[PDB]
């Protein structure tokens, strides 16, 4: 049970739950959750791992397979087993007299730590993407937007981070396989 | 060298 819960969702009026999933290392992960969706209401988050859908194990499923199963799910009612944000970690820092915690970032990724800052003391790492600051999601925001959130924060700055190589793999959108097939499997029948 | 980075 640790870090794992079972949820029940119901498709909305349009037959949707508000997800895009992605196959990574023989698991299925949440790539996108739509705001004000069935999926958002049961607390699905970017980077969550989906272990089962409607009693079936997701292990080894392609993105296409997972989407197909949800699309073709006969019930209004859908069960999922979720492992919550496995690749995220939380770091809490405190602003100095200039209002800073001590790290340099670009494109949402931490690239340098200032020695003897709060970030240093708390062991913040580079090559990590910021996911949330003080409860506000920053995935997809511009650096100026991130800067504004940090600026307006109080002294206590609690961030979640994820290794950049994992983040990039989860967020990266694949071509339709439709196209990948067309281009991969070019073998004439006759 | 890195350029146009942001300090937090």
């Amino acid at each position: 049970k640790q870090g794992i819960r079972e949820v029940i969702l119901c498709k909305d009026q349009d037959g949707k739950i508000g997800l895009r999933l992605k196959s990574i290392d023989n698991g299925i992960f949440v790539q996108l959750v739509q705001a004000n969706s069935p999926a958002s209401l049961v607390g699905l988050r970017f980077g969550d791992q989906v272990l089962q859908i409607n009693g079936e194990n997701c292990a080894g499923w392609s993105s296409d397979k997972a989407h197909k199963v949800l699309k073709q799910a006969f019930g209004e009612k859908i069960t999922m087993t979720i492992r919550d944000r496995p690749f995220e970690r939380t770091i809490t820092m405190h602003k100095d007299s200039t209002g800073h915690v001590g790290f340099i970032f670009k494109n949402g990724k931490i690239t340098s730590i200032v020695k003897d800052s709060s970030a240093a003391r708390n062991g913040l790492l580079t090559e990590h993407n910021i996911c949330e600051i003080n409860g506000q999601n920053v995935i997809g925001l511009k650096d100026s937007q991130i800067a504004d959130i940090l600026s307006t924060s109080g002294t206590v700055v609690t961030i979640t981070i994820m290794p950049a190589f994992i983040f990039e793999h989860i967020i990266k959108r694949m071509a339709p396989s439709i196209m990948k097939s067309l281009m991969d499997h070019t073998i004439p029948e006759v | 060298a890195p350029t146009n980075e942001f300090y937090a």
